[PDB]
């Protein structure tokens, strides 16, 4: 399986493969690290050039992916590999044949959950360790103290908690004493997300019949409830700009925000990720910036932004609608044909099953672009089978031609 | 002794006082004018800075609302107010064509074969 | 950001400072009842001389007007300089200035008021900081020469920049481009909080409500064949349409129906917002005008209904809502008039409420199928249902002289109904 | 005239954030 | 079952419209711009399609 | 009054304020210098020298 | 009798209303000026009715 002539490189046009992406921040620079198949990128938020890419694919396909400064931890099947820059350092084996799902990394202690219900909890050899290592217990919660694990979140402020988040209810667990400390009451609707609010002892929870829920874990209590009929929640976020903003995803592609102090709605965005591929598979808001990255699995990753508002007074009334800001995405299907576009070797000419032609870049900026379609006078052309492409005469006429499928003449291309 | 209401509005004038003004300001209202977990751990555990956990605790609690302002909805917590409500459920507020039997006045559906 | 951006915005903060001779020319020219050379004449004492005893004659029309003369209108008001005044200070003067303005908004037509205001704006500038509330109140004004000398010496917020082309212009601005403002989303959230702020507080006044009403009935007509628009426009005018119908005045309550009623037949909507439409209206239905256009209100939006369920039955909390603010004597006058408006599919909803809730009331059915013809397919189905009734209800002369009344009017279809049901 | 709405651009500030180590 | 619509059609293409449930038209159509060839309903008689040669 | 500009361009900057204090002069290292009055609020002459 | 028949008699039971256009309340302003509401109100349907 090795070559002795070649070796993988990386992967192009793959932003995200459906898998939620984390972020961070390194001093000044946010970064937003996605799941790519067997391999994970991390792109610069400000200007979403990619930054690190994994030294190695991982035998397994990732699961999950936490962040944490300089490290990011990811899960696959059995194993949860520690990173660096995207080398990796030290990596974690389980016990246990069954494969993780969901990280929470807090302090030092490194939780990781398996399918059969089972927490593992990882603690550092050292307080000044960098990454936590050593094992320290498991614990493993079973039918009757809830269902399957939704989730794993800590809220701040907890010492040595972890507040699971099960499909009947939240369960919260002191990782230290590996005790269940305290049991939620039952909620009727399964729930599907977990995001700890900006506030304190407060999260929310997303069901999966459009509910959102303000849960108080100090009161033990319900504080709010967002009703979305005929819909499904995929993800939650708070805006820290200042603003009491809560930004609900479902699965249907539709990004809603709410301004929670008022309880009206302030704007919702349609169809920014294509429903058959998953809808919003993740949103989060940047800490402390009017910026929301929002990721599906239609392979796309895209930024909206939060105009200040255009009135002198009642700003907070009068919002500015959110807008496009930037974005990276690629093919839905894999690619059908692959070709290089020019001999210095800086951008490549594909084309897929989703009946588009690409343009990608193959250096740092990551550059990604559709050729457009729009046809000059004298839905997406059936999908490309053959193409030849030369720069001989660039600039003076077409020099892309393209064959499709049972189609009974061939379209030329500018590039 | 104090100085008489007399003297205070005599007082106000020269020195040119408008803190009566303000208070009237600021007093001017629109409308009027019109345990559940409880972890032993958590009480004998000690931090080094030696401060008790729960001490610590309230302190870390209070250095958190410093970082991040508390925001208004947390303390948050026939009918004429039914139109608010729906309006809120749904965003969706256009009748399904497809229960309509009669097509639309003035978009037709239609597509080529 | 550019340095001329920024620079821009400190120039927005110092706007009042008035560091050197020139710029105190601008902020002391501008005036409301006097031109700018006489303007820079005039004196502080001098304009609240004036302003003090037009105080006074508003005072008299108005008791609540006299407030002021203790907070804005005082003697201490002319030594007072906002610049100087710190951050804490400005919001209560913000508070106090944006709820005079609400009392003169309906007065602005008196001569006192623009005096009064005189001092206002050459005191405090509030044509430079509060820009908006001053405009906002007096949009109903547009064809008025007050509002002319407003533009003047206002500069235009952003929202406002439709009016931008009247400012210094000898026409006023046009019946057709205040809808251009109020088409954009940004203002009429903007306008709905301040119609939020006065109905809290009872401020709507007739030539306000007039003006709004039809402007929104523009605004839908203005976007009758954008679909997608008029989508994004029932979030913000029907709770607007919600509020109004809060309100215990009269005015505000016929306010709501108008706009829902125009709405409806421009955009079909679904029944549940249709029949939670009625609760809303019926709930703080208690004027005698209001109550007359509420229920032609009501029967419009079954009219604009074209779905399964078009005729069905009301249900009970709504039924019993609507007979109470209604009574069967009143709609037997309703339907007695020959000008009615087309509520057959009202009526036959109605009816088979009737039927399912209120025994004693099946002879009054017979009336109303008399006084109003209802479309075929709506006998159909009141036929239907009055078959289920004799076999679970007791015959009752009232009842049997219902189908009787049928067996008279097209005795071939009351066939039909039997031979499909039994 | 159209209601004029400007683009300009959006750099990031930095923000504090509460750190976990405290809450272990 | 019977008709409730009839359209007449015009060598101006005016197509006058009357509802069989002196006669007085519901409307007067008047977009094409020539003679009208072709008068024809749907089946339920929710559409007409008027053209013209 | 508190005024504070951010911007890169041209940095490190050089501040100098006027006797009378009224108008701002600021040099930049790579070559910017622009006269403004903080309180006015105007721009008065701008030099983009790359020097 | 089938269903199929149902639906046709609701296909010829529905009556008109006239569709609102584009200049229809344009007037309204002109006559704003002192007039009662209720008037206002009965004007508004009278354009619709």
């Amino acid at each position: 399986k090795n070559s002795k002539i070649f070796s993988p490189f990386r992967i192009i046009g793959n932003v995200s493969n459906g898998v939620p992406f984390a972020t961070g921040t390194l001093g000044s620079t946010f970064y937003i690290v996605t799941c790519v198949g067997k391999t994970f990128q991390i792109y610069d938020a400000n200007t979403l050039h990619l930054l690190f890419v994994s030294e190695k694919e991982t035998p397994s396909s990732i699961v999950a992916l936490s962040a944490h400064f300089h490290y990011v931890y990811a899960a696959y099947e059995n194993k949860v590999g520690i990173y660096k820059r995207g080398i990796e350092e030290h990596l974690l084996e389980l016990e246990t044949d069954a494969n993780v799902e969901h990280l929470c990394i807090f302090g030092d202690y490194l939780c990781a959950s398996t399918d059969d219900n089972s927490i593992f909890i990882y603690k550092k050899s050292d307080p000044q360790d960098k990454y936590p290592s050593e094992f320290y217990t498991k614990l493993t919660v079973t039918e009757i103290q809830g269902g399957e694990i939704v989730s794993l979140q800590h809220l701040a402020t907890y010492l040595n908690k972890l507040t699971v988040v099960t499909k009947s209810n939240v369960l919260l667990f002191n990782v230290r004493t590996g005790k269940l400390v305290f049991t939620s009451n039952e909620f009727p609707d399964q729930i599907t997300t977990a995001e700890p609010a900006p506030v304190l002892d407060i999260i929310a929870l997303g069901t999966v019949t459009g509910e959102v829920i303000m849960f108080n874990m100090r009161k033990g209590k319900r504080i709010r409830t967002i009703k979305i009929p005929q819909s499904r929640i995929s993800s939650l976020s708070f805006r820290t700009d200042g603003s009491s903003h809560l930004s609900v995803g479902t699965s249907s592609g539709d990004l809603i925000f709410y301004d929670l102090d008022r309880r009206s709605r302030i704007h919702v965005l349609k169809n920014i990720h294509r429903e058959s591929y998953g809808g919003v598979t993740q949103a989060t808001f940047l800490n402390g910036q009017p910026i929301i990255v929002t990721s599906g699995g239609d392979n796309s990753l895209k930024e909206y932004v939060f105009d200040p508002s255009l009135s002198q007074g009642s700003g907070d009334v009068v919002v500015q609608p959110p807008r496009y800001l930037r974005s990276r995405g690629g093919h839905s299907q894999p690619p059908s044909y692959i070709a290089f576009a020019d001999s210095q070797s800086h951008f490549m000419l594909s084309a897929s099953k989703d009946r588009s032609l690409w343009s990608f870049s193959l250096r740092k900026d990551a550059q990604s672009q559709e050729m457009s379609q729009r046809l000059h006078k004298k839905s997406k052309f059936p999908e490309i089978v053959a193409l030849a492409i030369e720069n001989a005469r660039i600039g003076e006429w077409e020099n892309i031609i393209t064959a499709h499928k049972d189609e009974k003449f061939a379209r030329t291309w500018d590039m | 002794p104090p100085p008489d209401e007399e003297e205070q509005l005599l007082a106000k004038f020269v020195f040119g006082d408008t803190t009566d003004l303000q208070e009237n300001l600021a007093k001017f209202n629109a409308d009027f004018i019109f345990a559940a977990w409880i972890d032993s751990d958590d009480e004998k555990i000690k931090v080094p800075i030696k401060i008790n956990g729960v001490h610590y605790i309230n302190r870390l609690r209070s250095q958190f609302e410093k970082i991040y302002p508390r925001p208004k909805w947390v303390d948050d917590e026939g009918d004429i107010n039914a139109l608010t409500k729906i309006l809120s459920t749904t965003y969706n507020y256009k009748d399904t064509l497809s229960n309509s039997k009669l097509l639309p006045p003035k978009k037709l559906d239609i597509v080529r074969l | 950001s550019s340095l001329s951006d920024q620079l821009a915005q400190v120039a927005s903060n110092n706007a009042t400072v008035a560091l050197d001779r020139k710029r105190r020319q601008k902020l002391h020219s501008a005036s409301l009842i006097y031109n700018s050379k006489t303007a820079a004449t005039q004196d502080y004492d001098f304009i609240f001389e004036n302003a003090s005893k037009a105080l006074e004659e508003l005072s008299q029309i108005e008791p609540k007007f006299a407030i002021f003369s203790r907070t804005l209108f005082s003697e201490s008001s002319i030594s007072l300089d906002r610049n100087v005044q710190t951050k804490e200070e400005i919001k209560d003067l913000d508070n106090a200035i944006n709820a005079y303005l609400l009392l003169a908004s309906s007065k602005w037509y008196l001569a006192p008021t623009l005096h009064a205001t005189e001092w206002l704006v050459r005191r405090f500038q509030i044509h430079v900081k509060n820009t908006e509330m001053l405009l906002l109140s007096t949009l109903n004004y547009y064809q008025t020469p007050v509002f002319k000398r407003i533009l003047s010496i206002i500069k235009l917020p952003p929202l406002f920049n439709c009016l931008s082309n009247f400012v210094r212009s000898e026409k006023p601005p046009t019946a057709l481009t205040m809808i251009k403002l109020f088409n954009d989303m940004d203002f009429l959230k903007l306008y709905t909080s301040y119609l939020d702020q006065c109905i809290k507080h009872n401020a709507t006044y007739t030539n306000q409500l007039l003006f709004t009403t039809c402007c929104f009935i523009n605004v839908v007509a203005f976007n009758s064949n954008n679909d997608e628009k008029l989508n994004q426009l029932v979030p913000i005018l029907l709770e607007i349409s919600a509020k109004l119908l809060a309100s215990k005045s009269k005015d505000c309550q016929i306010a709501a129906h108008t706009i829902l009623v125009v709405f409806a037949t421009a955009l079909p909507l679904k029944k549940t917002i249709i029949l939670a439409a009625m609760e809303t209206i019926l709930s703080n239905l208690d004027a005698k005008e209001a109550k007359h256009s509420a229920l032609l209100t009501i029967c419009k939006l079954f009219q604009t209904l074209k779905g399964q369920g078009n005729v069905d039955q009301l249900p009970s909390k709504i039924f019993k809502l609507f007979d109470s603010k209604f009574d069967t004597v009143s709609i037997l006058t309703f339907l007695d008039k020959e000008d009615k408006p087309v509520c057959d599919k009202f009526i036959t909803s109605y009816t088979r409420s009737i039927a399912r809730y209120d025994r004693s009331k099946l002879n009054i059915i017979l009336s109303l199928l008399k006084k109003i013809r209802l479309e075929r397919y709506e006998v159909r189905l009141i036929i239907t249902d009055l078959i289920y009734l004799s076999e679970i209800l007791e015959d009752k002369s009232q009842l049997v002289e219902l189908f009787e009344y049928f067996i008279s009017i097209n005795e071939d279809l009351v066939l039909k109904c039997l031979k499909s049901l039994g | 005239p159209k209601v004029v709405r400007e683009a300009k651009k959006v750099e990031m500030t930095e923000a504090r954030a509460y750190n976990a180590d405290a809450d272990t | 079952k019977q008709n409730r619509w009839l359209a007449v059609g015009s060598e101006s293409g005016f197509v006058n419209l009357y509802d069989r449930n002196t006669p007085t038209p519901v409307a007067a159509l008047d977009q094409l711009t020539t003679t009208i060839s072709n008068l024809q309903f749907s089946p339920d008689g929710q559409i007409l399609c008027m053209a013209s040669r | 009054k508190a005024l504070d500009l951010s911007l890169k361009e041209f940095g490190p900057y050089h501040i100098k304020y006027a006797k009378n204090g009224t108008h701002l002069l600021i040099t930049g290292r790579k070559g910017h210098v622009a006269s403004m009055d903080w309180r006015k609020g105007q721009l008065r002459a701008e030099l983009f020298l790359n020097e | 009798e089938d269903e199929e028949d149902i639906a046709l008699e609701f296909i010829n039971g529905e009556k008109k209303d006239k569709l609102v256009n584009m200049n229809s309340f344009t007037s309204m302003f002109d006559n704003i000026q002192n007039v009662q509401m209720d008037t206002f109100f009965d004007r508004v349907m009278k354009v619709l009715t």
